C-alpha cells in the first residue's frame, strides 16, 4: 500500500528498500527561436535513488542524447527512470536487491511494474509525503557530476556522509529531508545557512560540512526557521 | 422449429429466453417454449419468485439433442436434461403443441437482436468455457467465478474465459515495455489472435458470451472479462479493419439491448470513456459512440 505518515517507520525497519524520484530526469531551458516560437534544450539528468536506512545513493546520469529524435519527452523520462532502476535491481546480488522500491510520484507505478515484471517479490509503492527531493540538484557536488557528465554513467554516493557514525537512520533520514525541504523553499538563503563559518569545511569524500553535534542543532534550528519564515512571505502570516 | 418442454412449473418463476423475460405462477400449466428458431445458440433462465438471489440458466443448441426442463424438488431449481429416446420426445411435444400448453417463441420478422448478439457464439466453444461435459447444453449462474477470480475455491464451477492481463509477460515483450504497454497490437494480434484463439470469431465468440452472461445472470467475472477482450481492441493501434467494423456492430447491439437500469453495474466508465475518447480507435466506433451518447451521456 501507500506509505503515508502512519507507516513512516518502516523505512528504517531491515527489509531492503529504495526511493525513486523521477523529478530531475527530463531538464530543459525554454528559449526563444529567431522566428519568436519557443523551443526547449534538454539538459543532462539524474535518477535519485536512495536506501534510506543506508544513506546510499544510486544517481543514475541521464544524458541529453538519451532523448535525441525521440517524441513525448515527458511520457518517455517515466519508461526511462523504470528501465534504468530495473537494470540496477538487476545487477545487483540477490541477497541485495530491495523488497520494496517506493515511487515519489504515482506516475511511475506503472511504468516500473512493467519493467518489474520478473520481480514479482519486489512491491512497488506510492507515498502519500511530499518529499523534497527534486532539490537533490541544488547540492553543489550531485549539480556538478551531472552537468559534466558526457556519457551516461552510474555515480554512487552516500547523501548522509558520515553521519550514521553518531545518530540513527530515523534521525540522519530527518536531517536529509529538513536540508532539502528546506534548499527547496529558498536555495540562497539554505545555501547561506550551510556555508556562514568558512572554517567548516566538505570533506572531499563529503557532500555536506563536517558540522559537530552541537552545530547540527543550531543548523537545523536555521533551516526551520527559514522553512517557516518562507511560509509566511507566500502566505504572509 | 424446435422446441424446450418442461415437465410442469411448480414453483413460482420468471422465466428467460435470450432477450426476453415472462412469469409463471406456482402450478399455472405451463409446459414450456415451442417455436425457437433453429439455427443459433439459446439460453433459457430462471429466477424463482421467492429468491431473486441466483439467476441460473442453460446454454443450449437444438441441433445438439432434444432437451426439456424438469424442476428437482431436492436441488430446488429447473434442471435441464436431455431425452436420448427421440421418438418419444418427438411424442410429447405434440400433446403439449395439441393441448396449446406452450408459449410461442415470438419469431418477429423484423429483428435481428439475438442473431447479431450470437453472431460468433458457438456450442463448442461455450462448453470449453463452462465444463461440463457429460451433458450437451452449460450451466452458468449469478455466483460462478472466473478461472482468472479463483487466482487472486471450487475449480470445476469456473468460466475458464481467457486469461487477459495487461501487466503480464504474456503481454509485454521483453525490451518493448513502454510499446507493447501503450500499444497493445502485439498482444492482441501475435498472442491472442494468432496465438490462443486462433480467428477473431473465435474472439468474438467469447466476447459475446462474457456480454451476455454479465446482462442475463449480473455475473461479475464475465463482465470483466467482457470490458477486458473491448479494451485490449481499443487499446492497440494495429486491428484489422474487418474487426473494426465488426466490433463497432457487436458492441452496438449490446448496448441496445441492455437494460437501462442496469447501466451502473456492468458498465465500465473508465474502459469506455477510454474507449470511445481517448484510444486508438476513437474513430473506428462511429455507431457504438453514437447510441451510447443519446442513451447514457450520464456516465461520459
Ligand atoms: C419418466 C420419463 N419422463 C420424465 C423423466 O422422469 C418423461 O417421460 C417426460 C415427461 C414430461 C416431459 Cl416434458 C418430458 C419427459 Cl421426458
Ligand atoms: C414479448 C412477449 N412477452 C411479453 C414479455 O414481457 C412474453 O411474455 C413472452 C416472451 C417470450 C415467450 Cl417465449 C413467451 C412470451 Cl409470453
Amino acid at each position: 500500500g501507500a506509505m503515508n505518515s502512519s507507516n513512516y517507520a518502516e523505512l528504517f525497519n531491515n527489509d531492503i528498500k529504495l526511493f525513486v524520484d523521477d523529478t530531475n530526469v527530463y531538464r530543459v531551458t525554454v528559449h526563444k527561436t529567431f522566428e519568436g516560437n519557443v523551443a526547449t534544450k534538454a539538459i543532462n539528468g539524474c535518477i535519485f535513488t536512495l536506501n534510506p536506512k543506508t544513506g546510499h545513493l544510486f544517481l543514475k546520469i541521464i544524458h541529453t542524447s538519451v532523448w535525441a529524435g525521440q517524441k513525448r519527452l515527458s511520457q518517455l523520462a517515466k519508461w526511462k527512470t523504470a528501465e534504468e532502476v530495473s537494470a540496477l535491481v538487476r545487477s545487483l546480488p540477490k541477497e541485495e536487491q530491495p523488497k520494496q522500491i517506493i515511487v515519489t510520484r504515482k506516475a511511475m507505478l506503472d511504468p516500473l511494474e512493467v519493467h518489474m515484471l520478473d520481480f514479482p517479490n519486489i512491491a512497488i509503492r506510492p507515498t502519500e509525503l511530499r518529499l523534497p527531493f527534486s532539490a537533490a540538484m541544488s547540492i553543489d557536488k550531485l549539480s556538478d557530476v551531472v552537468m559534466k557528465a558526457t556519457e551516461p554513467q552510474m555515480v554512487l554516493f552516500n547523501i548522509y556522509d558520515d553521519w550514521l557514525d553518531r545518530i540513527s537512520s530515523y534521525t540522519a533520514f530527518s536531517r536529509l529531508t529538513l536540508l532539502l525541504r528546506a534548499l527547496k523553499t529558498n536555495e540562497e538563503s539554505a545555501k547561506m545557512i550551510l556555508l556562514s563559518d568558512p572554517t567548516i569545511t566538505i570533506k572531499s569524500y563529503h557532500l555536506w560540512p563536517s558540522f559537530t553535534d552541537e552545530q547540527w542543532i543550531t543548523i537545523e534550528s536555521q533551516m526551520r526557521d527559514l522553512i517557516l519564515t518562507e511560509y509566511g512571505r507566500k502566505y504572509n502570516v | 422449429m424446435n422446441t424446450v418442454p418442461f415437465t410442469s412449473a411448480p414453483i413460482e418463476v420468471t422465466i428467460g429466453i435470450d432477450q426476453y423475460s415472462f412469469n409463471v405462477k406456482e402450478n399455472q400449466p405451463f409446459h414450456g417454449i415451442k417455436d425457437i428458431p433453429i439455427g443459433h445458440v439459446h439460453v433459457i433462465h430462471f429466477q424463482h419468485a421467492d429468491n431473486s438471489s441466483m439467476r441460473y440458466g442453460y446454454w443450449f443448441d437444438c441441433r445438439m439433442g432434444n432437451f426439456y426442463i424438469q424442476y428437482d424438488p431436492k436441488d430446488g431449481l429447473y434442471k435441464m436434461m436431455e431425452e436420448r429416446d427421440g421418438a418419444k420426445f418427438e411424442n410429447i411435444v405434440h400433446n403439449f403443441k395439441e393441448r396449446q400448453m406452450m408459449v410461442s417463441y415470438p419469431k418477429i420478422d423484423e429483428d435481428d437482436t439475438w442473431y447479431n448478439l450470437t453472431e460468433f457464439v458457438q456450442m463448442d466453444k461455450i462448453r470449453k468455457i463452462v465444463r461440463k461435459d457429460e451433458n450437451q447444453f452449460s450451466y452458468v449462474d449469478s455466483s460462478m467465478t472466473t478461472v482468472q477470480e479463483n487466482e487472486l475455491s471450487d475449480p470445476a464451477h469456473s468460466l475458464n474465459y481467457t486469461v487477459i492481463n495487461f501487466k503480464s509477460r504474456e503481454a509485454i515483450r521483453p525490451g518493448h515495455e513502454m510499446e507493447d504497454f501503450l500499444d497493445k497490437s502485439y498482444y492482441l494480434n501475435t498472442v491472442m489472435l494468432q496465438g490462443i484463439f486462433k480467428n477473431s470469431s473465435n474472439y468474438f465468440g467469447e466476447l459475446q458470451f462474457a456480454f451476455l452472461n454479465a446482462m442475463f445472470f449480473g455475473n461479475y467475472g464475465s463482465s470483466l472479462q467482457w470490458h477486458a477482450m473491448i479494451e485490449l481492441i481499443c487499446s492497440s493501434a494495429t486491428v484489422p479493419k474487418h474487426m473494426l467494423d465488426k466490433l463497432d456492430e457487436i458492441l452496438y447491439y449490446q448496448i441496445k439491448t441492455l437494460p437501462e437500469q442496469y447501466s451502473d453495474i456492468l458498465l465500465n466508465e473508465r474502459v469506455w470513456n477510454i474507449c470511445l475518447y481517448s484510444s486508438f480507435q476513437k474513430n473506428s466506433l462511429h455507431n457504438t459512440e453514437k447510441i451510447m451518447e443519446n442513451k447514457y451521456p450520464e456516465l461520459l
